[PDB]
């Protein structure tokens, strides 16, 4: 999901801004990589060679079996304006956009730059001890504000409205207090790399008017810098922009130096367990994980009652269930949390319990249950409790001159898909509220 | 030697599989036989009944044989206090460690040819039927 959702978002982008953000080597040493490994392979294929292939001859290439995978990597390189059709002579010659291949030449032969990777100053500092420990603070002050734990140092102005002002964390002045949502417990539940992207791509939509061109080669420099090395500082959108991003704990400076932190490499490329949890028949969680994050997601859907250094111990209650779902958070993302953070000996009686169940009957492959089914069936069922009364907002249609006129009205918000309940006895029908402007205009018509 | 004769036939007579029982035989009462186990009516929120009536069918005779995997069924109306009691008589079980499935429906119960109480009519007749539920020689002359 992460090359997913990096692609979709540099794919809205017109392609009048695509050839100026395709200007810096650096940026187009992110964008390559993201690539299909197809594309990839026709992208190096094209960038050495100053002349125009065949779409045909790239089609030979590939062979019978991967047709497929060369549909969806020309598909992908054509939408984000990379490869340039020109047809002539009766031949739909393809080319690769000059600036994107000025820039590649540039990147891999050591040609001019103009310094877009920057420079170094020969000042390192020790990143085990402030590198790593101010940008761990860090996201974890942006997290446990998420997560709605108290914390005392809250976040800045610049993170706190950019999380408002997109669909996480909602909030509402009359109740005077920020909660968690669908998207914000689907956040959570990504990993780290996911978890940047996700806010990066948000203050991207977010800016208006400090150019988008210039804030992709930022991100793509940063992505490109190492840890635990000095850089000089650049762009004047980027000088702020640079104290912007000090705030989502990816470069740390002094109070004229920046220097770049794990999260910084974290977002090129990716890279018992902390937060594995056992899960009891009589509804009790046992997760050894010893960190205030975990220990604050799982108090969304768990009743806490204790915590020890190594593992913290709590209980399934209707209460705690019924808030995580008002919350809006899903039984099946739940699931998803415990089955992925299940224990080995979960998982290994699990596999000892499916083995059984083939061993018995090996005809038919049953799913791997982690977690007793139990549970599942009562979460389940608790959000159908959640559910069970249901109402609708609208008018009810009644006392019709005639039955052909009924049926005609009816069938009319039927075809349009706004009707709830009718009964031809009683010559009555009820319309969604958003449907009855337009069933009651074809009435009047 | 009634209840005697009724436990003899239902173990050892192949016509007979299945047996109506009471509070009295809930504790105490060795089956080897019994293997499946149906409650319809329960005495209010008692746990330790609940643990005794389940303690009858613990003791099946083909209680070792592969894939074998005793029943025991708990019928209960929703929207209801029997709910409520239902969930206070198996706290005592949840914590031993026996987890309870919840059968929302029963698959194939339409195609059985003849269902109790299947018709409205019946339905409305049982209805006003349990609403409607609540000197020696002067010897001779006598
Ligand atoms: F007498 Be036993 F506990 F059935
Ligand atoms: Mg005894």
């Amino acid at each position: 999901s992460l090359k997913h959702s990096v692609t979709q978002y540099l794919e809205e982008i017109p392609q009048q801004v695509q050839n100026r953000l395709y200007t810096s080597p650096a940026t187009c040493l992110a964008i390559y990589r993201i690539l299909p490994p197809l594309a990839k392979f026709f992208i190096m294929a094209m960038v050495f060679n100053e002349n125009e292939v065949p779409l045909l001859d790239l089609d030979k290439w590939v062979n019978s079996n991967g047709k497929l995978q060369f549909q969806n990597a020309i598909k992908s390189m054509k939408s984000l304006h990379l490869l340039i059709p020109n047809k002539s002579s009766g031949t739909l010659m393809i080319n690769l956009n000059p600036t994107f291949k000025i820039s590649l030449r540039n990147a891999l032969t050591g040609g001019e730059v103009q310094n877009s990777f920057g420079v170094v100053v020969e000042e390192n500092v020790v990143s085990l001890d402030l590198l790593d420990e101010y940008s761990a603070n860090k996201w974890e002050t942006i997290l446990h504000f998420m997560v709605g734990t108290p914390l005392a140092k809250i976040p800045s102005e610049k993170v706190l409205n950019l999380l408002k002002h997109s669909k996480l964390m909602e909030e509402v002045n009359s109740t005077g207090e920020f909660k968690i949502t669908n998207e914000g417990f689907q956040f959570l539940l990504q990993e780290i790399n996911s978890q940047l992207w996700t806010l990066l791509l948000q203050y991207l939509k977010m800016i208006e008017t400090m150019d988008l061109v210039d804030v992709l080669h930022f991100i793509f420099m940063l992505g490109a810098l190492e840890v635990g090395k000095a850089y000089k500082i650049l762009s004047e959108t980027q000088r702020i922009m640079l104290q912007d991003m000090r705030d989502y704990g990816l470069v740390f400076q002094k109070h004229s130096i920046f220097y770049p932190t794990k999260l910084a490499l974290m977002l090129t490329s990716d890279t018992i367990p902390d937060g594995s949890l056992i899960v009891e028949t009589n509804f009790k969680i046992y997760s050894y994980s010893n960190s205030p994050l975990q220990i604050a997601v799982l108090s969304l859907f768990v009743h806490l009652k204790a915590r020890f250094v190594n593992m913290v111990l709590g209980q399934i209650t209707r209460e705690s269930i019924r808030r995580a779902l008002t919350n809006g958070i899903t039984a099946d993302q739940i699931i998803a949390y415990l089955e992925t953070h299940a224990h080995p000996q979960m998982r290994r009686l699990a596999e000892e319990k499916l083995e059984k169940k083939l061993e018995l009957d090996p005809n038919c492959k049953e799913p791997l249950q982690v977690l007793p089914p139990t549970v599942v069936d009562q979460i389940r069922l608790w959000q159908l409790e959640l559910d069970r009364v249901i109402t609708y907002e609208g008018s009810l249609y009644s006392d019709f001159e005639t039955s052909q006129e009924y049926n005609l009205l009816s069938k009319y918000a039927q075809d349009i898909g706004v009707l709830l309940w009718k009964d031809d006895k009683k010559k009555k029908f009820f319309i969604s509220k958003e449907g009855n402007s337009q069933v009651l205009d074809f009435a009047k018509r | 030697q009634e209840r005697m004769n009724i436990l003899q036939n239902f173990q050892y007579n192949d016509q007979i599989n299945t047996i109506f029982l009471s509070k009295v035989g809930d504790t105490s009462i060795d089956l080897p036989e019994a293997t499946c186990l149906i409650q319809i009516s329960s005495h209010y929120g008692s746990r330790r009944q609940e643990a005794q009536r389940l303690g009858r069918i613990l003791r099946a005779k083909r209680r070792n044989d592969e894939g074998f995997n005793a029943f025991f069924y708990s019928l209960v109306s929703k929207d209801t206090q029997e709910m409520y009691y239902s969930t206070k008589r198996q706290a005592f079980l949840v914590d031993q460690g026996y987890a309870f499935k919840v059968i929302t429906h029963l698959h194939g119960m339409e195609n059985i040819p003849n269902l109790a109480y299947a018709s409205p009519r019946e339905r409305r007749e049982l209805l006003q039927e349990v609403l409607l539920k609540n000197h020696p020689l002067i010897r001779k002359m006598y």
